[PDB]
């Protein structure tokens, strides 16, 4: 009406133009007070005509238009008002950790990951022995999640940790998680007392139970050590869960001490133990895989 | 650990708050302790004591409702009294055992000078504790908020 422009180069940046052969016209538009020609920054909210938000939600300007932000959880339709929406729903307006459930409230969203894990909503640091069955908490990069040991498990192969070898000195500080035995290092836990100064340590340690049946999920167990001339003076607790292809995988956490170390029994895959001498007969006995 | 209240509410692994409700004398006079025993309220265990030991502080405590406006007191805290409200944080409380033992505290509330009439009201907030609970095997800083609620009104008799 009174801002008829002669070209487009009369209309500021906070105007739209429009080329209609070539007649140019500078027409602010909601989100802008002015005559046309020239409007500045400030809120639709209180032009003359004023603004239609609804009463609950708080009337802003965005940059193209003045708008009507509700409380989250609910949006804007026009003509209706704040309407019921699931903002879980829309990747637009809910940004929960990709683990985190986003759970609709009134006046926000809300993330919310499942029951057991400890966090705010974004990082749920889980603890050992919560996750459900077929699961436990584990490191991955920089956050902990819920997984199968017996694919997050470490492999060792220390075959200084068989029974017989009574030569050496170690420290089992280092052990901490998940763990395999394999190769000479042996197949499982030790499951008997073991004589001091074997398992190349000073005081060996064994676990005191026998190994779970197959699939059989985390059960705490316990575990003992050999020193001077006693036997599980000491008693721990550890876990074991039975994997398929018919391994164990074993929560290995530091000892007391620094001469404690965890001993291995002999994998013994074979009925007859062709690797010791057939001059020290092999006793194929159930339960006693040994040569004498 | 898991807390709960002689009444059953109970706050799971993660911290949160609770809702504790106190039988209190009927009417109290000016000068005359008003006694709040919590150690029979508040009951809480250790999940795993076979490792971690839990080491559990009386952080703040703040007076509430017709306590705050009404009344002066102190609290005992494992023993040792305190004032009320808390101006520093309680010692530390071992708790070893997976048996429920009692949370050790007791707040003594004294009448300041009234006018008459009933000075604490069925139904209000008196109290609110915060404990916090920490070990010595990490960084485990869990809230539990104690919510106390009079059962019954106190009268406080001109004086
Ligand atoms: C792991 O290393 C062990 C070396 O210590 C080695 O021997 C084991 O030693 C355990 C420690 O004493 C022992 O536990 C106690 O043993 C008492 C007697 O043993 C019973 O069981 C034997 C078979 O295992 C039998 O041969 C015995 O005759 C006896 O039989 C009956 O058993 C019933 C139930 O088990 C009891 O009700 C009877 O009292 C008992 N006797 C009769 C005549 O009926 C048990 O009395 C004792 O019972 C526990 O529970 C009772 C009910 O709650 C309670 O009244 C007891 O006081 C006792 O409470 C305490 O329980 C703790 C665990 O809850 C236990 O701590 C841990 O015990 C583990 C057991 O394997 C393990 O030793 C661990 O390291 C310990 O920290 C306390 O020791 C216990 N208190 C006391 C004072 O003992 C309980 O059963 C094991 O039985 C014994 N196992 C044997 C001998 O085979 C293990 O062999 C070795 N495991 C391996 C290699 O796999
Ligand atoms: C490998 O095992 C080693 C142990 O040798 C472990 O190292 C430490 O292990 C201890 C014991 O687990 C950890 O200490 C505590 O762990 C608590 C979590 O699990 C315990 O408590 C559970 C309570 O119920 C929870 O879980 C269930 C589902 O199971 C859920 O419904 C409940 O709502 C609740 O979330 C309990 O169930 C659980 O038992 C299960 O798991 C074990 C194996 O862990 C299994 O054997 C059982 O059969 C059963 O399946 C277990 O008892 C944790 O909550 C706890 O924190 C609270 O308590 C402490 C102590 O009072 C407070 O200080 C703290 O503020 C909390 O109140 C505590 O953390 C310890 O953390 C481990 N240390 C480390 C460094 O991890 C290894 O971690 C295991 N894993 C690996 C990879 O090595
Ligand atoms: C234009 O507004 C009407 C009514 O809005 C009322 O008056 C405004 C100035 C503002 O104060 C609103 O909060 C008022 O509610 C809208 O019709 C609906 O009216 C009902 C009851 O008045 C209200 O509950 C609804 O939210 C309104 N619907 C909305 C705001 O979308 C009408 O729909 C509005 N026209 C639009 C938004 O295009
Ligand atoms: C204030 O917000 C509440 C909820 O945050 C709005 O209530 C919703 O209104 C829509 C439209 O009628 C309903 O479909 C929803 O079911 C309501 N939700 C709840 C929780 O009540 C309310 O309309 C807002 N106030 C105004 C004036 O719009």
């Amino acid at each position: 009406d009174t801002s008829e422009a002669r070209w487009c180069s009369e209309c500021h940046s906070n105007a739209t133009c429009t080329e209609d052969e070539a007649v140019t016209t500078c027409t602010c538009q909601e989100g802008f007070t002015g005559d046309g020609l020239t409007c500045v920054d400030l809120d639709e909210c209180a032009i003359p005509g004023a603004h239609n938000c609804s009463a609950n939600s708080s009337c802003v300007n965005t940059p193209g238009s003045f708008s009507c932000v509700c409380p989250e959880g609910f949006r804007l339709s026009p003509g209706l008002g704040c309407t019921d929406v699931d903002e879980c729903a829309e990747p637009g307006l809910s940004h929960c950790h990709a683990l985190a459930t986003c759970v609709n409230v009134v006046g926000s969203y809300l993330c919310v990951c499942p029951a057991g894990y400890r966090g705010d909503g974004w990082h749920c640091e889980c603890s050992p022995g919560s996750c459900g069955p077929g699961l436990d908490c584990v490191p991955e990069g920089d956050a902990l999640v819920c997984a199968d040991p017996c694919q997050a498990h470490r492999t060792l192969d220390e075959y200084w940790r068989s029974t017989e070898y009574g030569e050496g000195y170690a420290c089992d500080t280092d052990l901490r998680g998940w763990y395999r035995f394999v190769g000479q290092g042996g197949a499982r836990m030790a499951e008997t007392c073991v004589p001091v100064l074997r398992c190349n340590t000073a005081a060996p340690m064994w676990l005191n139970g026998t190994h779970p049946s197959s699939d059989e999920g985390i059960v705490s167990r316990k575990a003992c050590a050999h020193w001077s001339g006693h036997c599980c003076l000491w008693d721990a607790s550890v876990q074991v869960k039975a994997c398929a292809g018919g391994y164990y995988v074993y929560n290995l956490t530091a000892p007391p001490e620094c001469h404690l170390a965890y001993c291995t029994d002999p994998s013994s895959v074979e009925g007859t133990c062709e690797e010791c001498s057939i001059d020290e007969d092999c006793k194929s006995n159930n339960g006693r895989w040994h040569c004498q | 650990f898991a807390c709960k209240t002689a009444n059953g509410t109970a706050i799971p692994i993660g911290g949160g708050s609770a809702n504790v409700y106190v039988n209190l004398a009927p009417v109290v006079n000016v000068g005359q302790n008003l006694v709040v025993d919590l150690s029979t309220q508040i009951f809480c265990h250790n999940d795993y004591p076979e490792t971690i030991t839990d080491y559990v502080t009386l952080q703040r405590g703040a007076a509430y409702g017709g306590v705050l406006s009404s009344f002066s007191g102190t609290v005992k805290y494992n023993g040792s009294s305190y004032p009320f409200p808390t101006t520093s944080e309680t010692p530390r409380v071992v708790y070893n055992s997976r048996t429920d033992k009692p949370w050790p505290v007791a707040l003594y509330l004294t009448p300041v000078s009234s006018a008459g009439g009933v000075a604490i009201k069925a139904g209000s907030l008196i109290a609110v504790l915060i404990l916090r609970q920490t070990n010595n095997y990490n960084s485990d800083d869990f809230q539990f908020v104690w919510n106390i609620y009079a059962n019954n009104d106190v009268v406080v008799p001109t004086g």
